[PDB]
C-alpha cells in the first residue's frame, strides 16, 4: 500500500485532510468555548 | 451578515473609528470627548482664535443637523 | 578620533579622523555623502553656538531672578512692557519683529550664501586664540562638546517645561528638593503608565 | 466611555437586546412539551445566549448607543482603557499563525528546490518532510529575524525582469 | 523675459539626492515633460480629477450656495 | 552522549565539536531552533542570562521562603512583595524602574556589544582604566575578571563541571519559576505552603485536585 | 615587595616589585595591563590623600567636640549658621557650592590634566623630605599605608553610621564600654538572624 499512501500524499487528498483537521479543531474548540468576541482570560 | 442571520447581533466585529473621530474632536467636536485641540476649551489652538474664525465654526460642527463633520460610527 | 561612543564598534569610513568633534556616531547612515558632510559640519557648529547662546539665556533669567526663557516673550499678548537687565522697553511686537526680519539677514544671509566658511579668522577673533598652530582641533573640540550638550540641554528645558510647566531652576530645585518624586516618571506625561 | 460609548454592563440599550432575545426564545419555546428533545435544544440557547451576554458585559467591551459591542483598534486607547484583548492582543495571535504558515511553506519550498524534480513533491506532498518542518516550524519569527540578519531572507538582483 | 524670476529648465536637474535616494533625481524631466502632451495631459487630469473630488467632498459638507442643503436632491 | 532520550537521533548541529563543547548538551532541540550556529550561539548566550536571573530569582524566593515558614524572618509571598515594599520604600515604582532600566540598560548594552563581537570592551581609552579586564574570557557567556573574585576559573581542569552545574541547577530554576508561577496560578498558595500541603496529603493534593487537568 | 597578603601565594607578573605598597594583591588581575595600572598607581594615592585628610577631619570635630562628620554639612536644611573652631560663617548653600565648584577645579583640572604626576616635588615639599635619593619608597609606602588604613576607617564610618546612626567615638565608647554587646552583631543589620 506505497501507493495508496503516495495517493493519500497528493494535493486534493492532504487538503480534504487538513482541513477537516483544522475546521473540525475550531469546531471543537467552538464547543467547548462558546462565542469568543472577544480574547478573555 | 452571518452574525445578523443567526440572530445575534452582539457578535458583529463593530470596530469604532477612532482615528476619525479623533479628527473630528481636534476640529471641535465634542461629541467623544478625546478634548485634544479644538473641543478643548483650554488648548492654544481653541484660545488663539476665539476672537478671528472659531465660534461659528464650533456652533457648525456641533449642530447634528449639517453634514458639517458627520458623527461616525462602525 | 578621541573616543568611540559605543565602544568596539567599527568606526564609518565617511568620517574622517582629524574632523573635531568625532566619536564615529552616525547609525542612521546619514552624512554618508561629502557634499552633505560638509554642510553637517557647517551646520552643527552654528546649532551648537545658538544653543550656547539659547541656554546661557535661558539660564540668567533665573538666575538673575526676571522669570523664565518662556514668559519672557508673553508680553506681545495681554499686555506689554518688555524688560532687559529691568530696563524698560518701548516697542510693540511688530517694530522688533520687523527689525529681527532685517538686521539679522543683513548678518545672516551675508555669512551664509558668501562661501561656506564655519571658523574664519580675523576680527572674530579680538583676543587671539585660534592661530591654526598648535590649539586650534583642541579648541574645536571643546567648543563641539560645550554646544552638543547646550542643544541637549536646550531640548531638555522643552521636554521639560512641556511636561511640567517649570522652568530650569524650578525644577531643578525640586529635584534636589525630592529626588525620588521629581524626575520624568512622576509626571504622566513621560512614562504614560 | 472613550469615544462617546458606554460599558456594556452599564447601558440600557444591552439589556434590552438580550431580553429582546431571550423574548424571542422564549415565545419560541412556549410550544412544545418541556421535556422534550426540541425545548432542551431551545433552553440551551438560552443559556449559551445569557452566558454570552455576562461574559461580553465581564469583558469590558463597550457599546454604543445600538446596545451592541465595539472594538477599540488603537493601542495606546486600548492598552490604556484595558482593550487590548479586543484588537491588540489577537493582532499578535494572528500574526503568529500568519508568519508560521509563511515560514513552513517557505522552508518547504526551499527544502525541496534542490531535488530532481521539485514539482511532483508538490503536487504529492512528501508528509515526513512537512509534518517535521510543521513542528520546528514552532519558533518562526526567532528564524525569521536570523535569517534575516544574513541576507538569506531575501534574494538579491538575480531575480527576473523584463525591461528597466 | 524679464531678468528676475526662476527657470524651469533650472530648478528640475538641481533637485537631485545622492546617495541613491531617488537615483538621479529629478534630471532630464523638462526634455520630456515639455515634449510630451500626454504627461501634461496626464498630469492635468490627475489635478483637475483631484480637485473635482475637492469640489464634491466640500461642497455638500461647507454648502457655499443660499439655501443648498435643504434642497436635498440638489 | 548522554542524550535527553537515549534512541532519539540527536540533531546534528548539536553533534558539532562547536557544539558538543558546549556546556549542557544534551541534545535536545526537538524544534531544530539553533540550527544556523550563530543563533545557537545567541541562544547559548540566552540561556546562560535566562538561567542565572532564574537562580537569582528562585534563591530570592524559596531561601527567604523557607525562612518565613521556619521563623526568624517575615519575608511575604514573591506576589505579594511587590504589594508591600512600595509603602517601605523611598521611591514610587515608576521612578524606581527608570532607575533600573538606566543602570540595567548600560550593562544589558555593553553585553549585547560584547556578544555582537568580542573582545569590543576591552578596546583601550573606552574606562578610565576599568576597560583591560572586560575582554571577558575567550569564549562567551562567561566574562570572569571582575566577575570572578573567588578566582574558580584558574583552573583549565573541573572547568566544563562548573559549566554544566551552572547550567543544570539554571535550568532546574527557570522550571521552578515557571512552576512559581503556574502553582500560584492554580491554587492561590505560597510555594513552600503548597509543598507542606504536597507532603501532608500527597496521593490526593496534587495538580489531579484542581481545574488544570480538566478532561 | 615587603609582604605577601596571604602567605604561599605567588606574586603576579604585573605588578613591579619597586612599587610602593606593593603586596601582590591583585585578585580580580583588575591592573593587569600597565596602562590601567599606570592610571590607578595614581588614583589609589589620591583616594589615601583625600581619605586621610577625611578621617582627620571626621575625627577632630569630635574630639574638639562639634557635633560629628555627619551633622556637619545638617545647616543646609532646617535653619543655618555653620560654624568652624566656632567662628560662624555667613554663607548661604549655593554660594560656597559655586565657590566648592569653581576654586577646586582651578586645581583640579590643573593637577590632572597637565600630565600624570602623582609625586611633584618641588614646592609641595616645603620642609624637604623626598629627594629622591634613598628614603623616597619607604616615606611612600608610610603613605599608602596610612591612606589605605584611613580608607577602611571611611568605609567603617559610613558603615557604622548607616548600621547604629552615630558617630565614631560616640560608638568607640561604647565599645569600650560593653565590649561584648556594642559590636557589629548586636545590631539588626549587619549580621541578619543572630
Ligand atoms: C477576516 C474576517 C473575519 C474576522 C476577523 C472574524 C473574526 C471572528 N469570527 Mg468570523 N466570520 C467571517 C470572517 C471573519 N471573522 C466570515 C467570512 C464568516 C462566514 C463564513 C464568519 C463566520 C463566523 C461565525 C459563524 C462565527 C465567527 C466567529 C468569530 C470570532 C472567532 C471566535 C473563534 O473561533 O475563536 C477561535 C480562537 C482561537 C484561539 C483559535 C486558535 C487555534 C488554537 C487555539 C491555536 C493553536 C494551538 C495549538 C498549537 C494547535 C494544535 C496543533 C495540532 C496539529 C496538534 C471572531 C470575532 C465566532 C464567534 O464567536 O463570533 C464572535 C462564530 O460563531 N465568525
Ligand atoms: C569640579 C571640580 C573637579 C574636577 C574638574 C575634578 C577632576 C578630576 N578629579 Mg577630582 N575632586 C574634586 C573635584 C573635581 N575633580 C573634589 C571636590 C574632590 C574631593 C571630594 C575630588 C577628589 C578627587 C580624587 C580623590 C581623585 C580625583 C580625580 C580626578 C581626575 C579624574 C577625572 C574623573 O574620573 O572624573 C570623575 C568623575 C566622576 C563622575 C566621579 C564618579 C563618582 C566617584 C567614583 C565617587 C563614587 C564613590 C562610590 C561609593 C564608589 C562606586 C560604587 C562602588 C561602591 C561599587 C580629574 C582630573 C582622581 C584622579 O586624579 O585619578 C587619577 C582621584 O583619584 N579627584
Ligand atoms: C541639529 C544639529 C546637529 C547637526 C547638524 C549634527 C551633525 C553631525 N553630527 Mg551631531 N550631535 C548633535 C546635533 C547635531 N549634529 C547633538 C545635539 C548631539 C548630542 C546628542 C550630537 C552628537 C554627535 C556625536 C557624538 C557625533 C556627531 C556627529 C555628527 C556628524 C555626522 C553625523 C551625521 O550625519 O549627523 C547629521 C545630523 C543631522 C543633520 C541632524 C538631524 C537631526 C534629525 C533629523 C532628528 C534628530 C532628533 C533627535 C534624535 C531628538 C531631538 C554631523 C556633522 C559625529 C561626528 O563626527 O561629529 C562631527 C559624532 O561622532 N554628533
Ligand atoms: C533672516 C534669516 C536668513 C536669511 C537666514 C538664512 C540662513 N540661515 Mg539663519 N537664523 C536666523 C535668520 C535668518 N537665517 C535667525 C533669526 C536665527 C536665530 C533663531 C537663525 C539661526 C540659524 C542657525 C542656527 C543656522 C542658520 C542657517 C542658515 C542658512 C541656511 C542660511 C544662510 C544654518 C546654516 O548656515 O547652516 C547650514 C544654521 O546652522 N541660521
Ligand atoms: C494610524 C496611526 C495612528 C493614529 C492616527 C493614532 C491616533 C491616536 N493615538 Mg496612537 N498609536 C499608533 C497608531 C496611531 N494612533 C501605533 C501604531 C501605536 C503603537 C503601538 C500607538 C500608540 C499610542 C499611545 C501609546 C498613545 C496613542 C494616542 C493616540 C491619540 C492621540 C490618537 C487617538 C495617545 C492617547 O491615548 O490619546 C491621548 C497615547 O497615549 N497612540
Ligand atoms: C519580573 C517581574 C515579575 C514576574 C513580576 C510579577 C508581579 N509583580 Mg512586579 N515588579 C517588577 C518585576 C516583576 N514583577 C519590577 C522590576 C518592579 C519594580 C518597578 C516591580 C514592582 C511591582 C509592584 C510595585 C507591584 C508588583 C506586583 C506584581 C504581581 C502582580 C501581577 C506579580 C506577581 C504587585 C503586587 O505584588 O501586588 C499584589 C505590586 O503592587 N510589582
Ligand atoms: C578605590 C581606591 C583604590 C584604588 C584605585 C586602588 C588601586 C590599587 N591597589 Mg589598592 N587598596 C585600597 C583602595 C584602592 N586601591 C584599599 C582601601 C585597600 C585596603 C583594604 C587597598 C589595599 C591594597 C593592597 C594590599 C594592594 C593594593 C594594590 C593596588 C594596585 C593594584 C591592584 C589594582 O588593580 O587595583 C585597582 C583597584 C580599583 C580599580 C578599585 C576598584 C574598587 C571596586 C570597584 C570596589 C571595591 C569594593 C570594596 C571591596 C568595598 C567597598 C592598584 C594601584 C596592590 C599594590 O601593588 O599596591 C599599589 C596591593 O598589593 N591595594
Ligand atoms: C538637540 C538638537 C539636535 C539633536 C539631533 C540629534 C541628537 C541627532 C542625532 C543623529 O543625527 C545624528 C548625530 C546621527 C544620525 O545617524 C542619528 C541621529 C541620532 C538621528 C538641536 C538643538 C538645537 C537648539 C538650538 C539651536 C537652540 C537655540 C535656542 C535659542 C536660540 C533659545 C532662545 C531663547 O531662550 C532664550 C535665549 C531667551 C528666551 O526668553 C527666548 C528663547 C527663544 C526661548
Ligand atoms: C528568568 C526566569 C525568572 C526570573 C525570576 C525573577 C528575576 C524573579 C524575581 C522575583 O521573585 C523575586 C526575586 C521576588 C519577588 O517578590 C519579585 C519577583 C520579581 C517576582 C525564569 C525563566 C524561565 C524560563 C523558562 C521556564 C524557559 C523554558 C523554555 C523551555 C522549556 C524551552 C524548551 C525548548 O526551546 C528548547 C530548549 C528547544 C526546542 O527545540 C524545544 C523547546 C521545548 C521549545
Ligand atoms: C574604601 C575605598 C576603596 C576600596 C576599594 C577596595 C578595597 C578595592 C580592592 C580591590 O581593587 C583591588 C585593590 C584589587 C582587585 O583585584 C580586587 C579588589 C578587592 C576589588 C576607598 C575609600 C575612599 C574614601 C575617601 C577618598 C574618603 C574621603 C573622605 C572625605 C574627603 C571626607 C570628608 C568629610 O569627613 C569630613 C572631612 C568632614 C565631614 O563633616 C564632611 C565630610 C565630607 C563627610
Ligand atoms: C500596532 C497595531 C496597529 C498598527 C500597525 C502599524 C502602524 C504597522 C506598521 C507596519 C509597517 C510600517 C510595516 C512595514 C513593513 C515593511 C516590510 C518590508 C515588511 C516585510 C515583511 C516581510 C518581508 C515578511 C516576510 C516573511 C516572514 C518573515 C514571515 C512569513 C514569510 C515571509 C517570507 C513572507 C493597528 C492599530 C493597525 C492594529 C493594532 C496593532
Amino acid at each position: 500500500m506505497k501507493d495508496f499512501t503516495t495517493y493519500l500524499s497528493t494535493a486534493p487528498v492532504i487538503a480534504t485532510i487538513w482541513f477537516t483537521f483544522t475546521a473540525g479543531l475550531l469546531i471543537e474548540i467552538n464547543r467547548y468555548f462558546p462565542d469568543p468576541l472577544v480574547f478573555s482570560f | 451578515d452571518v452574525m445578523q442571520a443567526f440572530g445575534t447581533p452582539e457578535k458583529q466585529i463593530l470596530i469604532e473609528p477612532v482615528f476619525a473621530q479623533w479628527i473630528q474632536a481636534a476640529h471641535g467636536k465634542a461629541l467623544y470627548g478625546f478634548d485634544f485641540l479644538l473641543s478643548s476649551k483650554t488648548s492654544a489652538a481653541f484660545a488663539n482664535g476665539q476672537s478671528l474664525w472659531l465660534p461659528g465654526w464650533l456652533d457648525a460642527i456641533n449642530n447634528n443637523q449639517n453634514s458639517l463633520f458627520l458623527t461616525i460610527g462602525p | 578620533k578621541a573616543g568611540n561612543w559605543l565602544p568596539g564598534s567599527d568606526a564609518p569610513a565617511w568620517l574622517p579622523d582629524d574632523l573635531p568633534g568625532n566619536y564615529g556616531f552616525d547609525p542612521l547612515s546619514l552624512g554618508k555623502e561629502p557634499a552633505s558632510l560638509k554642510r553637517f559640519t557647517e551646520s552643527e557648529v552654528i546649532h551648537g553656538r545658538w544653543a550656547m547662546l539659547g541656554v546661557a539665556g535661558s539660564l540668567a533669567v533665573e538666575l538673575l531672578g526676571y522669570g523664565n526663557w518662556y514668559d519672557a516673550p508673553l508680553w506681545a499678548v495681554n499686555g506689554g512692557k518688555a524688560t532687559w537687565f529691568g530696563i524698560e522697553v518701548p516697542f510693540d511686537l511688530n517694530a522688533l519683529l520687523a527689525f529681527e526680519f532685517v538686521a539679522m539677514a543683513a548678518a545672516e544671509g551675508q555669512r551664509g550664501d558668501a562661501g561656506g566658511v564655519v571658523y574664519p579668522g580675523g576680527a572674530f577673533d579680538p583676543l587671539g586664540f585660534a592661530k591654526d598652530s598648535s590649539k586650534s582641533g583642541e579648541l574645536k573640540l571643546k567648543e563641539i562638546k560645550n554646544g552638543r550638550l547646550a542643544m541637549v540641554a536646550f531640548l531638555g528645558f522643552v521636554a521639560q517645561h512641556a511636561a511640567t510647566g517649570k522652568g530650569p531652576i524650578a525644577a531643578l530645585g525640586e529635584h534636589l528638593a525630592n529626588p525620588w518624586g521629581a524626575n520624568f516618571a512622576t509626571n504622566g506625561i513621560s512614562v504614560p503608565f | 466611555d472613550i469615544a462617546g460609548l458606554t460599558p456594556c454592563s452599564e447601558s440600557k440599550a444591552y439589556a434590552k437586546l438580550e431580553k429582546k432575545e431571550l423574548k424571542t426564545l422564549e415565545k419560541r419555546l412556549k410550544q412544545y412539551e418541556a421535556d422534550s428533545a426540541p425545548a432542551v435544544a431551545l433552553k440551551a440557547t438560552m443559556e449559551r445566549t445569557k452566558a454570552r451576554f455576562a461574559n461580553y458585559a465581564k469583558a469590558g467591551l463597550l457599546c454604543g448607543n445600538d446596545g451592541l459591542p465595539h472594538l477599540i483598534a488603537d493601542p495606546g486607547l486600548a492598552l490604556k482603557y484595558g482593550h487590548a484583548g479586543e484588537v491588540f492582543i489577537p493582532t499578535f495571535g494572528f500574526l503568529y499563525v500568519a508568519g508560521y504558515i509563511g515560514y513552513v511553506g517557505r522552508q518547504y519550498l526551499i527544502a525541496v528546490k534542490g531535488e530532481a524534480k521539485p514539482t511532483d513533491k508538490e503536487i504529492i506532498i512528501d508528509v515526513p518532510l512537512a509534518t517535521k518542518l510543521a513542528w520546528q516550524g514552532a519558533g518562526w519569527p526567532l528564524a525569521a529575524v536570523q535569517e534575516l540578519q544574513r541576507g538569506t531572507l531575501l534574494e538579491k538582483e538575480e531575480n527576473i525582469t523584463v525591461s528597466p | 523675459n524679464f531678468g528676475i524670476g526662476h527657470r524651469m529648465q533650472a530648478i528640475l536637474e538641481a533637485h537631485t539626492p545622492p546617495s541613491g535616494s531617488l537615483g538621479a533625481g529629478h534630471k532630464g524631466l523638462f526634455d520630456t515633460v515639455n515634449n510630451s502632451l500626454h504627461f501634461q495631459l496626464g498630469l492635468a487630469l490627475a489635478s483637475v480629477g483631484t480637485i473635482t473630488s475637492l469640489v464634491a467632498q466640500h461642497m455638500y459638507s461647507l454648502p457655499p450656495y443660499a439655501f443648498q442643503a435643504i434642497d436635498f436632491t440638489t | 552522549r548522554q542524550s535527553w532520550l537515549p534512541g532519539s537521533q540527536i540533531p546534528a548541529h548539536l553533534d558539532t565539536p562547536a557544539a558538543q563543547a558546549l556546556a549542557g548538551n544534551f541534545g535536545f532541540d526537538p524544534l531544530g531552533l539553533g540550527k544556523d550556529p550563530v543563533a545557537l550561539r545567541w541562544y547559548q548566550q540566552a540561556e546562560l542570562i535566562h538561567c542565572r536571573t532564574a537562580m537569582a530569582g528562585v534563591a530570592g524566593i524559596l531561601i527567604p521562603g523557607l525562612l518565613t515558614k521556619a521563623g526568624a524572618l517575615n519575608v511575604p509571598e514573591w506576589y505579594d512583595a511587590g504589594k508591600v515594599a512600595i509603602e517601605n520604600s523611598f521611591a514610587p515604582w515608576g521612578s524606581l524602574l527608570a532607575v533600573q532600566l538606566f543602570l540595567c540598560g548600560f550593562v544589558e548594552a555593553k553585553r549585547w556589544q560584547d556578544i555582537r563581537k568580542p573582545g569590543s570592551q576591552g578596546e583601550p581609552g573606552s574606562f578610565l582604566g576599568f576597560e583591560a579586564s572586560l575582554k571577558g574570557t575567550s569564549e562567551l557567556g562567561y566574562p570572569g575578571g571582575p566577575f570572578d573574585p573567588l578566582g574558580l576559573s584558574k583552573e583549565a581542569d573541573k572547568w566544563a563541571d562548573w559549566k554544566l552545574k551552572e547550567v543544570k541547577n539554571g535550568r532546574l530554576a527557570m522550571l521552578a519559576f515557571l512552576g512559581f508561577v503556574a502553582q500560584k496560578y492554580a491554587t492561590g498558595a505560597g510555594p513552600v505552603d503548597n509543598l507542606a500541603a504536597h507532603l501532608k496529603d500527597p496521593w490526593h493534593v496534587n495538580y489531579a485536585t484542581n481545574g488544570v487537568s480538566l478532561p
